[PDB]
């Protein structure tokens, strides 16, 4: 009676469903296009705005914006409408019957969750709404209560180490470079053998060319000493009208700026040595526990060797007698829905929802006490 | 561990149950090194939805105890491991609906056995030390407040429970 | 029947069990741990306080305090939490159908066995009690009647001179320094090297240093120029998180303060110097019998070389022709409980309980009539 | 005739100048910057390496260490190169006819003056070296040889209790929070606004705006209640780039960790209860005349209303009777090279210097016994 909604609107993708479920039942990109061109034909028109999955069929006529850029709502006027599309028009429920289970990424501007608040209330008038953390229901997800989350997205990574279900905020680091700078790097980096993607729409070609082509190399400078000498790396892909390109040592240098962020003229380290400076900040005693639960999330660790490239470069680090385990699940991609799932249909979470009753006592500053 | 070992099968409503539990907490444990009833990735998952069951009968028998106690003061160590074992049964739910559905989409080859069904293990390894100590927390309650009305009724004396006194700890080395 | 319990609540360990067996029952640390950090899964809560050996393994989460400090109960609600764990939790038997005796230092305050009299029969209602001197109990473990008794816990050490089963209370002398100021001089000696032990979790690890490495030079201004001139007295330590550390000369000058206390700025003397005054302060008829029955007691009397030490140093002191003895037994951590069950399975004995009845007519005063 | 120089070097800043004056004649940050990006004019390149008052110039190119961390030297090629600039780039003399005083924290490591020794000796070639206590140093500014000593730097604070010429080892207490952990936490703390802070050339904006905005809350949960209510707290400050940022409550959130060091992770007490622990460590008859002597020193100590706030927070813990007089001069800043001006050029000082003579009798081991 009454399912709850688990909404986790990251960036890049939206995926809703129903609390108590294995899988969501809505996934499509986040994106509102809009037409950039002249209609000439009488009825094509008087639709400005194409929200999700039939933005991409019919791209190529649109300007693709996307509202969420590194974790953060940009544009509050798009937003609604992606909102609005995953309610009504592709999960099929009326929201003022079902109490929604939003999801935010770690050390984010305190107005960002202070206005889904106001929106959810005095917009589509859920009956209550509960805000929680990407890479604390990663966890739940996995079937542990101890271990470091590296939740690689497309706006943002971050690490949360958790020790039985204590966390540490202190030791809760953030990086910006994620997925969506692994497009814009590939962009730039295939321009070297004369392909030249410019448009919005042409980097929904060149995100989907990293998802099939793109990997991880074990070590990054014998793999390019092997890449000049021979050709037996090179791989073709395809183009929508029907040119084929081929691409040589640019499949493991796309995802190789993870480990060395100074690719996109980033200062910051890589993510090998933030999730071991994260270590390095808890207590002495929990750390034995969080180098064998290394629980990686969402889809950026999908790439064929984040996992055995990851376990080389923490055992170079951490002490020689500790053993290192990695945990990758197969559907680490839907994790943090699935650990979402998980927490809304939970018997002992039921009092912790924000009521709409708790709301009028209060202003949008309540889901700062209580989450 | 060997504390549920040494416990009789002949106790009371609790104790023949949490023995049940770490007879199936032993066929998980053991197909870590290859040496159990279970021998595939699909036994796992029918042997942790079965564990989620039985875990979840003595949610049912705690809270029979945790009402029946006089004052607030005694039952706060009873109701955080009542909450323990709420949550690490949803878990052995849902997340054995999931290893299930990539074990039938995906196939066979997906999983691995051992380190695939390591996450029903350890989700069900915390199921079995917090209800260790759910046994442990209401035998306190069960005894120390005996003589109040209502606790008489359950039919819990202290000889019921077939707990011992523990050994002798070691003078030397 | 109706066998009586022996609680031995010492600093830094409850030592608890039956009275006329061996061995102690049970045997855990005397800290109440309660977490300093955030719980985010809900359910991990609810559980506050941790106490004994449960939290030693969450230490890393918890703020661990010790309820008795130098003897002296400071937490009256910890300590309860204690006691309520060693006869339940632990011990797991009914405190309404057992007598128990409990054990005291001397020269304490009269309103610490005044308010250990009032929670035994008020709270725990216990048919009978009694308060025993730490130091006559681990005369009667040693088979003696005659000798003078060096108890060194972790609170505090003194001196008991006992001659025919007579106490001479004008020549009882207590320090306050003990196993836990060497632990707090183990972690200021530690900086030396560049190791920082800080938090009261951190303080365990060095604790168990103290354990494993320490030991008491023969003659200190000769071991500390074969430290300097190589290094073959350094032995190697790991942390918790897989560090090995390396301990030098750092070894023997952390159980140097018991025999000069300088090293931490007290001005009192050794305690080879302060078994010798306490000693000269008896009879001159019974100082040939304290001479040869010097019992050495309690946890911190336990370094390797504290008896061939000790028995160098009082022969520099007495007179020539006297024999001296130093009575160190193998069981020596639980020689005050060996004792404890020995007297309370007395014959004898069984007419000197505090019983409740006695304590209706009188107040909380009846203890220092009694014992 | 042959003065001597002072170096104060401690952690984020470096002071400098002759034994005898009233003012340093060099005060510049101790950070060494290297290039990270593509040179591409010829000659504009070829310099790996700004230290000092030219890499705050020239960041924004460069990546900035600091060469000591915690008052512990982590880099010794970098610190080579602010010894070797503030000699000769910036003082303009010969170290070969010169003696230095450097100047230490207390409970460091003992390999840390070991090694100033040896370069001192075997590479600037001075005459004679000393290395003195830095909240020693501060007694001398102040015109006392009585008194408690709170030197806040950018490393460590440290607290050292002196009455009448003799310190109390016992009883010096160290906290390794100090103000380079309170940049680090308004960088977290202010992107809870929106702004963040990354690299290492925008610590150094993030720096300039505690030492302008921030000031200590007399009562903190007061003061955080008239900080929501109202907008009168706000203050606005301008980026380099001309983009103008607004604080509100992050004022005096960013000093209040070191009154509650529970808010960056850290279990130790604060500050007000450092100094109270470390006078309770004390003798009885001599802590009247440190609970009215409370020198305040280092640059940390120069938040707008932390003297007003500590004078709140002892004399609730001190006992009622008792005055007590915190002294925070307006140069308290420099107080800890004043004193080494002051000690250096004294009469009686001119035979405790270590020269060059005595260094070859003995090793690097020399300065442990005469300091
Ligand atoms: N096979 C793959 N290899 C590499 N990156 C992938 C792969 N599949 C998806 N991604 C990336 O994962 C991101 C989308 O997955 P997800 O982490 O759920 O996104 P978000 O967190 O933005 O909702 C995109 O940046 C996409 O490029
Ligand atoms: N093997 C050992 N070697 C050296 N010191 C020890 C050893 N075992 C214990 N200690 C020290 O002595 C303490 C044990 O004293 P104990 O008799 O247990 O104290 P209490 O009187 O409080 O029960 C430990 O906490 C430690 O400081
Ligand atoms: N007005 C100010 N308010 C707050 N902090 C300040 C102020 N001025 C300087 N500081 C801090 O003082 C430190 C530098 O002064 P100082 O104590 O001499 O440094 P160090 O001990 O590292 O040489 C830095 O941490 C700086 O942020
Ligand atoms: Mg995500
Ligand atoms: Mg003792
Ligand atoms: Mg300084």
């Amino acid at each position: 009676e009454t399912t709850a909604l688990v909404c986790d609107n990251g960036s890049g993708l939206v995926k809703a469903g129903f609390a108590g479920d294995d899988a969501p039942r809505a996934v499509f990109p986040s994106i509102v296009g809009r037409p950039r061109h002249q209609g000439v034909m009488v009825g094509m028109g008087q639709k400005d705005s194409y929200v999700g999955d039939e933005a991409q069929s019919k791209r190529g006529i649109l300007t693709l914006k996307y509202p969420i850029e590194h974790g953060i709502i940009t544009n509050w006027d798009d937003m609604e409408k992606i909102w609005h599309h995953t309610f009504y028009n592709e999960l099929r429920v009326a929201p003022e019957e079902h109490p929604t289970l939003l999801t935010e990424a770690p050390l984010n501007p305190k107005a960002n969750r202070e206005k889904m608040t106001q929106i959810m209330f005095e917009t589509f008038n859920v009956p209550a709404m509960y805000v929680a953390i990407q890479a604390v229901l990663s966890l739940y997800a996995s079937g542990r209560t101890t271990g470091i989350v590296l939740d690689s997205g497309d706006g943002v990574t971050h690490n949360v180490p958790i020790y039985e279900g204590y966390a540490l905020p202190h030791a809760i680091m953030r990086l910006d470079l994620a997925g969506r700078d692994l497009t814009d790097y590939l962009m730039k980096i295939l321009t070297e053998r004369g392909y030249s993607f410019v448009t919005t729409a042409e980097r929904e070609i060149v995100r989907d060319i990293k998802e099939k082509l793109c990997y991880v190399a074990l070590d990054f400078e014998n793999e390019m000493a092997t890449a000049a000498s021979s050709s037996s790396l090179e791989k073709s892909y395809e183009l929508p009208d029907g040119q084929v390109i081929t691409i040589g040592n640019e499949r493991f240098r796309c995802p190789e700026t993870l480990f060395q962020p100074s690719f996109i003229g980033m200062e910051s380290a890589g993510i090998h040595e933030t999730t071991y400076n994260s270590i390095m900040k808890c207590d002495i005693d929990i750390r034995k526990d969080l180098y064998a639960n290394n629980v990686m999330s969402g889809g950026t660790t999908m790439y064929p060797g984040i996992a055995d490239r990851m376990q080389k470069e923490i055992t170079a680090l951490a002490p020689s007698t500790m053993k290192i385990k990695i945990i990758a699940p197969p559907e680490r991609k839907y994790s943090v829905w699935i650990g979402g799932s998980i927490l809304a249909s939970l018997s002992t979470f039921q009092q912790m929802w924000i009521t709409k009753q708790e709301y009028d006592e209060a202003g949008p500053s309540i889901v700062h006490r209580k989450c | 561990d060997a504390e549920v070992s040494k416990w009789d099968d002949s106790g009371n409503d609790i104790i023949v149950l949490a023995k049940q539990m770490c007879m199936i907490m032993m066929e998980m444990t053991d197909f870590t090194r290859g040496k159990g009833p279970l021998k595939n990735t699909s036994d796992v998952i029918s042997a942790a939805k079965k564990i989620a069951e039985a875990g979840s009968r003595m949610d049912k028998l705690g809270r029979t105890i945790a009402d029946h106690c006089p004052d607030s003061a005694c039952k706060q160590d009873l109701l955080a491991y009542l909450q323990r074992i709420a949550l690490y049964c949803h878990q052995l739910n849902i997340c054995s609906k999931v290893k299930a559905e990539v074990q039938n989409l995906g196939g066979e080859l997906v999983v691995s056995g051992v380190d695939s069904a390591m996450s029903l293990i350890q989700a069900a390894k915390n199921l079995m030390n917090a209800v260790v100590q759910t046994v442990k927390a209401s035998y306190v309650a069960s005894t120390k407040y005996q003589k109040s009305q209502g606790m008489a009724s359950l039919n819990l004396p202290a000889v019921s429970w077939k707990m011992k006194a523990p050994e002798k700890k070691p003078l030397v080395k």
